[PDB]
């Protein structure tokens, strides 16, 4: 069952939920058959770092402090 | 307890409308009402909105048809660009990590409908 | 034989659409009486899910086909550039049918038989796809050229032809996108910017072409802007816009010559200062004329009664026909009058482009009545000297 | 309170299946709404039983 | 008693489309109704009062309209059934009632598509 609330204003059975005040959406269900097909799925991409911290190349430093608080 | 879960997916649908930009009206600002470290909105029409959103699927969520809570970001031409999907399988140890997962999963990433067909948050994205 | 019937099925209404077919095709077999078109109706089904019914070009033949369409509401999308999104491309986006677009087709008069050979190009191109002819053996560039006098309806009978083809063709392609390409914001000009921004605008094209359930029409306005003539213009002075510009659409558009569902239509002022290599790649290049003595004549019968028709002339008088004046023999009489008179206008107001032709009612209102409500052979007086009103205007601007 | 359409917070009802009808929502809306009821007549038999008057007996049975 | 209700609800819903060959005499209830064979209607139906099931679990309800449309599914006719919802002749009274309620009346086109809606044993029609 599948619950396609449209709104937030600017075999298997679909339970849809109209709720209206407007009259005027002339498309809840295509875009809730939009909103219920799966698109293409871009794979779950892995995170890295790509300068890690090198023990040959090492960072700079300015002198004076912070004024503390 | 999903008198209270219903609130974590409201701190979820919210910061992720708050860290995708879907608008640039920056109404967000931390809210701890009530003592909890979570972002939501200060729309009290858009808080009561995922109120009955979630009160019109407590006769439906917990009956257990649930395959998979997908949030969908809608689009310019209502299409789902980013359905963040949470898997319904189930304390605020996950509530930060899905907002930490939220987060992290929005490392790699860069309008919405609460659609319903581990908290494994996953999104679908346009490639 | 075969004749065509339109229905216009209301917005409001959504009953199906083979109850609307079989309820139309109930109410032409109990009629089944010219050319006039249905606005009454005895039914409350039909009456809340219809609002009118014609006939288009007295016979109580059957061999009748219904198109029943749909005028969307909404106006032009717009398009703008994909990362320079402020003025680049700005394209206008018609979901046609639509509601601007309605009586336009029948409104237009002309008298070279544009319509029929405009429309029946379409006809036998769509026969020719289904029948699986051999695209690399018998081909067409699927352009269309119009080129004329200025004022004198162009671009109208493009917009008239792209509706009208969505309304014939129902069923066939659920509905028709129309892109109106602005000629003149595609020429930011610095070392062959333009040239390659032509390429965006055809690739978006492209992106409404594929969708292969739609059939689309792309209106080019100032054609001679686009592309114009390199060969003869003897001017090295022009650096990449006359060279690199033109050549960056007669590829563009021969690369959606192997598809189907687009139709290319092109609107010219001049007829030369044309590249010569693009008035070999359109099919029909069709010159649209000022208005005639017998159009002027039903033009400004449109006019008068659309005027009597809001009741602006009150009392009726009905207007004659050219044919039966003919018919009579121009023979004076009480009624045949005021027809006389039209026509002695008709001749006066001679070779005037048809958009001032359709203006003049407007001040022979304006000027010479101020009455709200008006007897005819005074108004038609005022049309008179209208006319000669913007004869003289014209020589004032020199 | 609530109305089904099985085609005010309204749950709707959609069904994948039947899904011709390309506008459906509007079509849902209609579905709801009240409009002029007739009146239930009460109603009347127009030739009453008048006990003065005896009907028509054939004599024969059904074997 | 609901689960029963709504078979008597499945029984009103189609024999009134019935109340035309396509139609057969068969036992419901310990009563011979002429409806149709259809077992895509049969478990159609069982469907929209077994979702209609849970509804009445509720208990909070107050219509069953079983709206005969016309063709244009634009209603010229009507039937609300405003049970009040908190032997074989009553079983059967209900349908003499509807019966007299169209004999009265009149009915629709052959197919009445007919649309199921609930409000959430008495009737009448809005024609
Ligand atoms: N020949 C005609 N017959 C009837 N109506 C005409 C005719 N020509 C023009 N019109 C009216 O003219 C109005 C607009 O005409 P246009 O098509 O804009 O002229 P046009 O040819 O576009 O000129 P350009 O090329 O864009 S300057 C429309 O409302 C037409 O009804």
């Amino acid at each position: 069952q599948v619950h396609i609330f449209w709104g937030a204003p600017i075999t298997t059975e679909v339970i849809l939920h109209y709720r209206p005040c407007e009259s005027d959406p002339t498309q809840l269900p295509k875009i809730a058959e939009k909103a219920i097909q799966d698109f293409p799925t871009r794979p779950l991409s892995r995170f890295i770092p790509w300068f890690p911290y090198d023990g040959s190349k090492l960072p700079l430093r300015p002198k004076r402090s912070p004024p503390a608080s | 307890v999903a008198d209270v879960l219903c609130e974590f997916l409201e701190v979820a649908v919210h910061l992720i409308l708050y860290v995708r930009e879907v608008y640039p009206v920056g109404i967000f600002q931390k809210r701890k009402k009530y003592n909890v470290p979570v972002q939501m909105s200060c729309h009290p029409e858009l808080n009561q909105y995922i109120q009955d959103t979630l009160h019109c699927v407590k006769p439906l969520l917990e009956k257990n048809d649930v395959e998979k809570v997908v949030v969908v970001i809608l689009d310019k031409e209502h299409r789902p660009v980013e359905k963040f999907v949470f898997e319904i399988t189930q304390v605020e140890q996950l509530l930060r990590a899905f907002i930490l997962k939220i987060s992290v999963c929005d490392a790699v990433l860069d309008t919405f409908t609460v659609l319903v067909h581990k908290m494994q948050l996953y999104v679908e994205e346009r490639a | 034989p075969t004749v065509h019937v339109e229905v216009h099925q209301r917005g409001s209404s959504t009953a199906k659409k083979e109850d609307i077919n079989l309820s139309v095709r109930k109410l032409l077999n109990r009629h089944n009486i010219g050319d006039y078109t249905w606005t009454e109706f005895d039914e409350p089904f039909l009456t809340r899910n219809v609002q009118s019914v014609s006939i288009i070009d007295d016979l109580s033949a059957c061999t009748v086909a219904l198109h029943i369409f749909q005028l969307n509401e909404d106006g032009p999308s717009s398009e703008n550039l994909e990362e320079e999104t402020e003025n680049i491309i700005a394209a206008n986006h018609w979901v046609l049918p639509a509601a601007e677009f309605h009586g336009l087709w029948d409104s237009l008069v002309y008298d070279v038989e544009v319509k029929s050979h405009l429309l029946d190009y379409v006809m036998t191109t769509l026969l020719f796809s289904d029948k699986n002819v051999n695209s690399n053996l018998i081909t067409w560039n699927r352009v269309v050229l119009l080129h004329g006098p200025p004022g004198t309806g162009k671009t109208s009978l493009c917009k008239a032809l792209a509706q009208k083809l969505t309304i014939r063709l129902s069923s066939r392609y659920r509905y028709g996108q129309l892109i109106e390409i602005n000629s003149h914001s595609l020429f930011s000009k610095w070392f062959s910017e333009s040239g390659k921004l032509v390429t965006k605008m055809f690739q978006k094209i492209q992106d409404l072409i594929d969708d292969k359930d739609a059939l689309v029409f792309v209106l080019i306005d100032q054609v001679e802007s686009l592309t114009a003539a390199r060969n003869a213009c003897r001017a090295g002075t022009e650096p990449s816009d006359a060279i690199r510009v033109v050549n960056a659409v007669l590829t563009q558009i021969d690369q959606i010559k192997r598809h189907s569902n687009v139709v290319i239509l092109t609107t010219s002022n001049i007829t030369e200062k044309i590249d010569v290599a693009f008035v070999d790649r359109a099919d029909i290049k069709q010159y649209i004329g000022p208005p005639s003595a017998a159009a002027i004549f039903k033009i400004y019968l449109s006019c008068l009664e659309e005027l009597m028709k809001c009741q602006i002339i009150y009392p009726r008088q009905q207007l004659l026909t050219l044919r039966e004046l003919e018919m009579i023999g121009f023979i004076e009489n009480n009624v045949s009058k005021l027809s006389l008179l039209l026509n002695d206008i008709s001749r006066k107001s001679e070779g005037l482009s048809g958009r001032v032709l359709r203006k003049l009612p407007f001040l022979a209102h304006a000027l010479y009545v101020q009455a709200p409500t008006v007897t005819i052979e005074g108004f038609l007086q005022a049309l008179s000297l209208a006319v000669d009103k913007q004869f003289e205007e014209r020589k004032k601007l020199a």
